């Protein structure tokens, strides 16, 4: 997961 | 969606929303969309990554509320999902951040346009709006970054387009935003998309025309000062989208 994720499963 | 208002799908009605089953049975929401065309929904790759196998999702249109049903709903299954085979993450940002769903119901009818559900146009290859054009951001996403649930109604905000050049200064996000990026904020920094928005469009007018922009990406915090919404730039992957498109 990218740290700047916008992904509920993150 | 950090501040904006809350709204119903009938202003939106271009906004899927992609859930996931489980193997409990249970349902969970998974990532917004947008309805391009009668039998495609458009969203993000890192949404479906995880486990992409189409028979676990399941897409609504005409739909205003996260966990309970609005009247002018539709369900469909998807019968293709077609992920980006240059999808990449990277440390903080992803790249190729597009997906497309081929949608068809149980009896096999693609979207029908009513009251709730319509299509959303295609900007023209390589085509977007100045820097400083107000575009619209839709989703379940969280109202504050902090939050641990999910509002259960539709929101949407507005949103300014920034230029490449100022999108890349360090102090924003410096190298790790290409051209195949858009970003888009607050001028006040006030109004974001957040977690769970993403997926979700970014939807300008360029010439007469409603037309998707932007899908969400990624970003840093949300409403927070110098950290701009990044969007995958939809005129850059239009033929991408074409060659699926024709089937
Ligand atoms: N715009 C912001 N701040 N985002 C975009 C969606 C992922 C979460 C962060």
């Amino acid at each position: 997961c990218p740290a700047y994720s916008a992904y509920i499963g993150c | 969606i950090i501040g904006g208002e809350f709204t119903t799908i009938e202003n939106q009605p271009w906004f899927a929303a992609i859930y996931r089953r489980h193997r409990g049975g249970s349902v969970t929401y998974v990532c917004g969309g947008s309805l391009i065309s009668p039998c495609w929904v458009i969203s993000a790759t890192h949404c479906f990554i995880d486990y992409p196998k189409k028979e676990d999702y399941i897409v609504y249109l005409g739909r205003s509320r996260l966990n309970s049903n609005t009247q002018g709903e539709m369900k469909f299954e998807v019968e293709n999902l077609i992920l980006h085979k240059d999808y990449s993450a990277d440390t903080l940002a992803y790249h190729n951040d597009i997906a497309l769903l081929k949608i068809r119901s149980k009896e096999g009818r693609c979207a029908q346009p009513s009251r709730t559900i319509q299509t959303i146009a295609l900007p023209s290859m390589y085509n977007d709006p100045q820097f400083g054009t107000s575009c619209e951001i839709t989703g379940f996403g969280k109202e504050q970054s902090t939050d641990y649930l999910y509002p259960e109604q539709l929101k949407m905000t507005v949103v300014k387009l920034i230029s490449h050049r100022e999108c890349q200064q360090p102090h924003y996000y410096g190298s790790e935003v290409t051209t195949k990026m858009l970003c888009a904020a607050d001028p006040q920094w006030k109004t974001d998309s957040c977690q769970g928005d993403s997926g979700g469009p970014l939807v300008c007018s360029l010439q007469g025309r409603m037309t998707l922009t932007g899908i969400v990406s990624w970003g840093r915090g949300c409403a927070l000062k110098d950290k701009p919404g990044v969007y995958t730039r939809v005129s850059h992957f239009l033929p991408w989208i074409r060659s699926h498109t024709k089937e």
